[PDB]
């Protein structure tokens, strides 16, 4: 057990508009219908804002 | 209800129209009197204490004469419509304090520097549909507004089911969620109130309000969660109290101006306006000029009030008789 990233790279975990998320920062999309849950973690790669969570099916 | 006068204003009530002065029996009977020519106009008004008569109008010196339809004096209660802002979100976001701020102007004072604020609070939960939010928001408003120990009644809260869309359902501090059972509550309505009124003491007045919203944190930014719309009202004040306070004031130009001040040592004045009815108003303006050096005018206003049956029947009868006896052409209602 140890920390996952230096706090410098964790201070750039933000909550905002997908259109203003550049690199050197990760995006979190909070859920509305559910209070504490999250919807997706996102990271831009080539202008597109892709997810870091692998899709899981039945 | 003190008003401004162009050197004077007098009031006479027309509870019934007569043909001659030999028929003035009841304490509201009136009749217009004028010469066989058209040189002077005056009214024989039956008072509760005998016949009287207005000042004499020189028809060469009549400035303006016009009636009102009794609906130009009704005050429509300012109605609002609160709603969730679809742009932000068409539903509440769990974990956010959906506060509402009712800003009141013309609180106890009479200026607008005299302000007063009343709040509502709804902390949203997961799965809180919109109807439940409006319900809980309306109730929080009622509770915070009408605490049994709150002197002035400020606003009336309402709710509208999307099924009806017209029949607003009330929400009092005695109301309970159990009483509000529907699930398609579309919006929250807020409306003015007829403040208390006392003849000669407490004039007809209202407290203006505007629903102001507080910020919530939607996806990343602080944004207002609602919409304060000014919808067309559906309720009026029937003008009865304005005329009563008008008579109260305009009968001091014709009598006791103290109206109760030195209490045991007063004169008792009777009033013929029924506050609770609705009146249509006739108003005449004119002046008096003197001779060689006394050319200065003294403008005057003689005011009449009749009862509006909805068709302006009585006031039309007045205007007919006045025009027949004076040659004027006061336009009917």
């Amino acid at each position: 057990m140890k920390r996952v990233l230096n706090l410098g790279n964790l201070s750039r975990i933000v909550e905002g508009d997908p259109n203003e998320i550049t690199d050197d920062e990760i995006l979190v999309i909070k859920d509305k219908i559910i209070e504490g849950k999250i919807i997706d973690i996102q990271k831009r790669v080539d202008g597109k804002l892709v997810s870091l969570i692998t899709e899981k099916y039945t | 209800m003190v008003i401004s006068i162009n050197q004077v204003r007098q009031l006479y009530v027309a509870k019934a129209l007569k043909a001659n002065t030999a028929a003035l029996t009841t304490a509201g009977d009136i009749v217009p009197k004028a010469d066989t020519a058209k040189t002077t106009l005056y009214f024989q008004s039956m008072s509760p204490a005998g016949i009287v008569a207005s000042d004499k109008i020189n028809l060469k010196h009549v400035l303006y004469a016009k009636a009102t339809p009794s609906e130009a004096l009704a005050h429509k209660l300012v109605r609002y419509s609160v709603t969730l802002d679809a742009d932000v979100s068409a539903t509440p976001v769990a974990g956010q304090n959906y506060i509402l701020r009712l800003a009141f102007r013309q609180y106890i004072g009479l200026s607008e520097e005299d302000q007063y604020f009343k709040y509502g609070e709804v902390i949203a939960r997961s799965g809180m549909t919109a109807s439940d939010f409006y319900k809980k928001m309306a109730i929080s408003l009622a509770k915070n507004l009408e605490n049994k120990t709150e002197s002035t009644p400020l606003v009336n809260i309402y709710l509208i089911s999307a099924a009806a869309a017209s029949t607003d359902v009330p929400v009092t501090s005695a109301t309970k969620e159990s009483d509000l059972t529907a699930t398609d509550y579309n919006q929250i309505i807020i409306e003015e109130t007829e403040q208390p009124w006392v003849l000669g003491m407490m004039p007809q007045a209202f407290i203006p309000f505007t629903p102001q919203f507080l910020t919530i944190t939607v996806d990343g930014e602080d944004r207002l969660w609602g919409v304060a719309t000014v919808v067309t009202p559906t309720k009026t004040v029937p003008d009865g109290h304005l005329i009563a306070d008008l008579e109260y004031f305009c009968m001091g130009a014709r009598g006791d101006i103290y109206r109760g001040m030195g209490y045991p040592n007063i004169i008792k004045t009777t009033y013929l306006v029924d506050p609770g009815a609705v009146y249509d108003v006739l108003d005449i303006h004119y002046f008096y000029t003197g001779s060689n050096e006394s050319v200065q005018k003294s403008e005057k206003t003689i005011t009449l009030v009749a009862v509006d049956d909805g068709s302006h029947t009585a006031m039309n009868a007045l205007i007919g008789a006045i025009n027949t006896a004076s040659g004027l052409t006061i336009a009917t209602l």
